[PDB]
């Protein structure tokens, strides 16, 4: 029904910064909440009402934005791998975008 | 921790109705906010059934689905789902998902067995 | 004076793809007058704070504004490869420039 | 097109003043809007002097620069800049830049050569 664009598959310099970003298009659905997660971890959440929550593991090295996007700071090779933005929306439900990072 | 309680499987009778039970256990000592309930066929992304905290319910498969517990103006904890007149074509895995802040998503897979 | 720019990273995507390009300017209280998205060869688009968006005619069919001051590139082609610049025209600071390298197929 | 006209090189004596002329030539038949004027030492980010269509002129830490030809409330066409009390450190290349819509940026480089 609707489609998620991402920043795609990207590279960055050890110790530098990167923007992770998604857009949900082709649909009127309300965004209730956006989750930024890796396979087994939760980086952050941007809730329409409640705003931003950042996981403790990423708090001191991550910035909210721009928008519903997430900014990774002081990148380490450990930060390499898959990232997901999950849009929780009404009435459509769950949309998912993948971004791959190569630090 | 907020934890979803559901059976791993549920037998139903062809042409009969059945409820897929899905519940969020929230400790008294713990703080949380649930924004919506999402049901989908395992694998698929989207909502067969969705209940939103302000917009209420919205079923998409048809008028053969019902949120038996969820109501507006009341905290969302029970996402239990009723399915009317089941079809051989209804057998499969389903995902009950709770959309929470700040915990994030809590979900389970429930197997629906027809006949 | 100070002002840094984070980017969405140097891409490597594939043909027919859609990609988002975005910058963010920080560590400064300076007001943004307008943002220019371009290549040394030509101007892709411009998000001006009062006039909204303008998209260069030979990009109109395959560039969506946003999200934010970013840019969505549609129907990637091998030609789309090259440097890409977001230029913040801001006051009182002046000009900041971020660079994104796209690579297609 | 909208074309910026200015000299390729301009001379100025130490201890004296000089004007770096920079002007935006716009055909009567074309539509543009100039929102900001920016001078900076060539090749670097940030600025040296800025002129904003509402906020007016700013000078990044100087007391020795002035926009001689540009005012609040009239069309932004002349970026002509004046330096006072020239010094030997002011020898150098400088970018004069017009911020416009929909045309984008128009700039020129100008060599300020300081003499004795
Ligand atoms: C734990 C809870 O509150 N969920 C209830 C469940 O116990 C009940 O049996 C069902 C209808 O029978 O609806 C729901
Ligand atoms: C028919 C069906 O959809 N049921 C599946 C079953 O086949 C599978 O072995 C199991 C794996 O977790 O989950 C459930
Ligand atoms: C082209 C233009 O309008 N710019 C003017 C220039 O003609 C004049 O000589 C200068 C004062 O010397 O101020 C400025
Ligand atoms: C102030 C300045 O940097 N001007 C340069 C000068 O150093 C050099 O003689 C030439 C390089 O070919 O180009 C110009």
């Amino acid at each position: 029904t609707g489609t998620i664009e991402t920043t795609g598959n990207i590279s960055a310099e050890k110790g530098g910064s990167i923007i992770l970003q998604c857009h949900l298009s082709s649909t009127t659905a309300q965004v209730t909440q956006v989750n930024w997660e890796q396979q087994d971890q939760l980086l952050a959440i941007c809730n329409a009402d409640l705003g931003w929550h950042i996981s403790p593991s990423f708090k001191d090295r991550v910035a909210p934005g721009p928008g519903l996007g997430l900014t990774l700071q002081s990148l380490t090779v450990n930060d390499t791998g898959e990232y997901f933005c999950i849009y929780h929306t009404y009435p459509d439900g769950t949309y998912t975008g993948r971004i791959f990072l190569e630090v | 921790d907020v934890v979803v309680q559901a059976p791993t499987q549920v037998p139903g009778f062809l042409g009969d109705s059945v409820t897929l039970p899905c519940y969020l256990q929230v400790p008294n000592m713990e703080v949380t906010h649930v924004s919506q309930l999402t049901w989908a066929r395992h694998g698929e992304s989207g909502s067969m059934a969705v209940f939103h905290q302000t917009q209420g319910p919205s079923y998409s498969e048809s008028k053969r689905l019902e949120f038996v517990a969820a109501r507006l103006g009341a905290e969302l904890r029970n996402a239990s789902l009723r399915m009317f007149g089941l079809r051989v074509e209804d057998e499969g895995n389903y995902t009950c998902l709770f959309v929470t802040f700040p915990q994030g998503s809590r979900s389970v897979d429930i197997w629906l067995r027809v006949l």
